[PDB]
């Protein structure tokens, strides 16, 4: 029945879409590391210059 | 698949809140606020709500999940409360209050329903518990987080409705490791040993696939990539990249190593890893995946990045010291060094030295050795020092380690045979 | 599939290759039986390197068997000829 | 896990023609086809040949 194959068509929809979700969850946990070393290094470059002021 | 279907099943079988306020479960502050709740469907009637009733929120949603014991009850309360946390994770926020509120951490009004008999309740727990204790600045922790970790153990040793709920659990897992802290905890977890094993039990390329995602979140950190060498991850997940044709559970994979070799606290750690993936193929396949295309570049620089690190490991293993340290120390053992033709090529006449110290050691490890692998590989040396050095000829000659091989070329095992056949075949090509 | 058919291309002819070894040799090719085809997983790889490994093997042992029994016969000769000469 | 399942299709240009045939009736149609290879529903010369 060409129902069932519209089942599967469906389905293979929802697991593309599921597959950029799943990609983009690589990307944010790409990007959120990267964002707290970012963070960390421009913290640590004046944090550095404010310990030798003090 | 399953999680979603019962889902969709349990949004469409709502319930009448006010049977439960006329049976004692509920209180009539709790009814009123679900009932308006289901009322509310813009996002900003929903922010009206919450922000005003935040404390009958979490309130609300406890007592419902917690007292009800009508499966479908609180499959629907759970339903509503992944789709507010799913619809917003700045939700979490509610929960934590009203436990702060409570003088309480939120762990203990969630993970109670791990206990329950119905699969679709002790996923969604486990669902709506990665969420919260992921986009939370509490952190879950000691018994809470061993807890969380042992359902998901538990799960994961059973291995499909069955291994539908196992995917969930996957990606319950995923999001938890989100956080730098629980994957460090998850590290000092022997369930990394239950993933390579299950692994090892050749699960749907789903699981490998969302298993592997996690160990390339672990293989990120400095730190974890120290640590976790007793896993034996590059074995298992090379195998896998080898066996499996998939091109999400490749790119994840060579994503892991890439991260290993760029992430390393050490350059002795880069190097054992290297090896180990040298060792285990990887090189050969890494080539075959150079001449295979992708619809993610992403790949292609990874595969690149690893043919590079791995280039450079075979630099490295081709010193002549190294190569020198091996043999001192026997350990004879198909080392990389062994099959370089480069090293052989450019580097055979230095054998030669401190008056032909290492053919000694080859010649010497010929007569001695019992183990057939320092056998085979001594008698490949040899005959590569005459493929590459054949004046070397006659100082085998005058060392006697033509007897040895000729001896070995009938030797028990067919390894040291044909090593054996191939050297002396070698020192006996020519005058 | 570029690759996928171009390492059956190449495998094909080292299959005429060691097959041609073995009819010149004269050893019975035993045509036994009718079979499967290979799994999808990537197993051909492994039958690749079996591929290179009889290649490898025959065209170094060919090579030997000539250069050893080329020698035999130049030593077989120069035994003759010392055996002569230590007449003078 | 995927059937991989078809549809059938109706906006078609003309197929191919296949014939089965067997010992009593290979060479019949293959002399057949020699000339000609039948339209698609065609009458098939091949049984009263």
């Amino acid at each position: 029945s060409d129902a069932d194959v519209q089942k599967q068509i469906k389905h293979m929809m929802a697991f593309i879409e599921q597959e950029a979700n799943e990609k983009a969850e690589e990307i944010d946990a790409k990007a959120e590391e990267e964002f707290n070393i970012e963070k960390g290094r421009l913290v640590q470059t004046q944090r550095l210059k404010i310990m030798e002021y003090y | 698949n399953i999680i979603a279907a019962k889902a969709a099943e349990v949004r469409a079988n709502k319930v009448n809140w006010q049977s439960y306020l006329q049976g004692q479960m509920i209180s009539a502050e709790d009814c009123e606020f679900i009932q308006r709740f289901e009322m509310k469907r813009c996002s900003e009637e929903k922010q009206e709500m919450l922000q005003t009733e935040g404390s009958q929120c979490a309130k609300t949603f406890i007592n419902l999940m917690t007292h009800i014991s009508k499966e479908q009850t609180v499959q629907y309360i759970l339903t509503m409360v992944d789709d507010m946390l799913q619809e917003n994770h700045q939700r979490v926020s509610i929960f934590f209050d009203y436990a702060k509120r409570s003088k309480s951490t939120a762990w203990p009004y969630f993970l109670p329903m791990l206990n329950r008999q119905d699969p679709f309740t002790v996923h969604m727990a486990a669902r709506i518990i990665a969420k919260l204790a992921a986009w939370g600045k509490e952190l879950m922790e000691g018994s809470d987080l061993n807890y969380y970790f042992n359902w998901i153990k538990t799960q994961l040793s059973s291995q499909s409705d069955s291994s539908q709920y196992v995917q969930c659990v996957a990606g319950c897992l995923q999001l938890m490791l989100r956080v730098n802290e629980y994957r460090f905890a998850w590290v000092e977890a022997d369930g990394v040993n239950c993933i390579m094993g299950v692994l090892s039990n050749k699960c749907g390329f789903q699981l490998q696939y969302q298993m592997i995602f996690s160990i390339w979140l672990l293989a990120f950190s400095p730190q974890m990539c120290e640590h976790l060498r007793r896993y034996n991850i590059i074995p298992v997940l090379s195998d896998i990249l080898q066996e499996s044709v998939k091109e999400k559970v490749t790119r994840i994979i060579l994503a892991a190593f890439r991260n290993f070799l760029e992430k390393s606290t050490e350059r002795e750690t880069r190097q054992e890893y290297a090896l180990a993936m040298i060792q285990c193929k990887v090189l050969k396949q890494l080539e075959n995946l150079e001449q295979q295309k992708y619809d993610d570049e992403d790949i292609s620089e990874d595969i690149k990045f690893l043919l590079e690190k791995l280039g450079e490991s075979v630099q490295d293993l081709s010193s002549f010291d190294e190569y020198s340290s091996e043999l001192k120390s026997g350990r004879l053992e198909w080392s990389p060094v062994h099959k370089s033709e480069k090293f052989w090529r450019e580097n055979a006449v230095r054998l030669n030295e401190k008056n032909y110290e290492l053919l000694k050691i080859l010649t010497k490890l010929l007569e001695v050795s019992d183990d057939p692998q320092v056998l085979a590989v001594a008698a490949h040396d040899v005959g590569e020092y005459v493929r590459h050095y054949p004046r070397g000829k006659r100082v085998i000659e005058q060392l006697g380690g033509k007897q040895l091989v000729m001896n070995h070329m009938h030797h028990e095992d067919q390894q040291v045979r044909y090593n054996a056949l191939l050297a002396v075949q070698k020192l006996m090509v020519h005058n | 599939f570029v690759n996928e058919v171009r390492r059956c291309e190449e495998m094909d002819r080292k299959l005429r290759f060691v097959e041609k070894e073995i009819r010149k040799a004269n050893i019975p090719i035993m045509d036994t039986g009718e079979n499967p085809e290979v799994p999808f997983p990537r197993d051909m790889i492994d039958l690749e390197a079996n591929f290179e490994k009889i290649e490898n093997e025959l065209k170094e042992i060919n090579t030997n068997q000539e250069a050893l029994k080329r020698n035999f016969l130049e030593l077989t000769e120069l035994k003759f000829i010392l055996r002569k000469t230590q007449q003078f | 896990t995927v059937p991989s399942i078809l549809n059938r299709m109706q906006t078609n240009q003309t197929p191919p023609t296949y014939n089965k045939t067997n010992k009593f009736t290979h060479g019949f149609q293959n002399i057949v086809d020699a000339y000609g290879i039948g339209t698609y529903r065609e009458i098939n010369p091949a049984p009263y040949t």
